């Protein structure tokens, strides 16, 4: 089972986010664990997903998290996937980023 | 709600970003930098201020939803402003009194 | 609900001690004892930190009920935490302040 | 509701005047008026216990409207109660700090 993580100021809104995209793991069977985090536990928790998602609003943050964690995949989830809370969508661009990741 | 919600996450890294700006602000001043550390202050009071006119705001039209009951995130969002407009106020003082100590 | 509210009840006990070994910190601070307050900053720190925990899977998971809707008993926790660690964080600056003043 | 809707503003002025009371206790401090700081942090203390108490009626008898749910302007009055009391309490270290500041 991958760790997917997602990071937030406090971990909330994107907690809806997080709820639907689990609902979609369950009904297409697929291995991970997904689990919402306030921004600043990215260099703590970060280090044990698989990979690690920022929230639209902490894009701005993306080069000092990739440094932060030099060995995972790090990416900014989509804007509009995001706002539209797209569960399926998200759990797409999670599951690409790791296997982009694996080769 | 679409806005709503992406906007309390605005405001909630908002009001983040301005605790952060005023912990730094207060670590210039340990540096005995009263310089930077009064730059620093200012622009975290702009960013609450901007953040408490956007609350203003959500909480004069918090109407429409119903009668009595109000948007839920409208406390998501003013705990995290009020915290962070007091944390920042307390470390103004913090760093003031830096520089009666000389430092 | 049976836990979310039997576990608040434990979050704000938590949060309330919490809050109480940072005033016991700070007062071990006032004696002129840095040790103890330093000791006591920490296990106050501990303590928030298993609280926050706790919170962050209360809000990762705050879905269930309803779709927009979340537990309210979310805010009550957070508005205890977020007061709580907010303090502490700000007597540890009191308490750093006590050590520069000498005494 | 009726009362309870005009007893939050009463208690958000109380809040409100209670720290504006606090803050005033801090600028007499700073001008080296130790009684009349001493004289204000007393009055702000009486005027919070006197809404902490009507508060604490509030939240024992928050049951009516239904089983589980609770009034929802408590938190309103709780956020503005608890950041007002926590601000007066540290204004009181800083004010004290002022005094060991010998000023
Ligand atoms: O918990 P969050 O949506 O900043």
């Amino acid at each position: 089972k991958k760790h997917i993580y997602l990071f937030c100021s406090a971990g909330m809104s994107t907690s809806l986010l997080v709820s639907k995209m689990r609902a979609q793991a369950e009904k297409y069977e697929v291995p991970v664990i997904i689990e919402a985090f306030p921004e600043t536990l990215a260099g703590e928790k970060g280090q044990n997903a698989d990979v690690v998602l920022l929230g639209p609003q902490i894009a701005y943050m993306l080069p000092e998290i990739q440094r932060l964690l030099p060995n995972k995949p790090v990416e900014v989830i989509d804007s509009l996937l995001y706002g539209k809370v797209d569960g399926l969508g998200v759990l797409k661009a999670a599951v690409a980023a790791i296997k982009k990741a694996a080769a | 709600a679409e806005e709503l919600e992406e906007v309390v996450m605005g405001l909630i890294i908002n009001s983040g970003q301005a605790r952060s700006l005023a912990y730094a602000a207060l670590k210039q001043a340990k540096q005995g930098d009263f310089a930077a550390a009064k730059a620093m202050m200012d622009q975290s009071r702009m960013a609450l201020n901007e953040a408490h006119l956007v609350q203003t705001k959500l909480i004069e039209g918090d109407a429409g939803e119903g009668k009595m009951k109000v948007s839920l995130v409208l406390v998501h969002a003013q705990l995290h402003l009020m915290t962070s407009m007091l944390a920042r106020e307390l470390i103004t003082e913090l760093i003031e009194l830096h520089e009666k100590l000389k430092a």
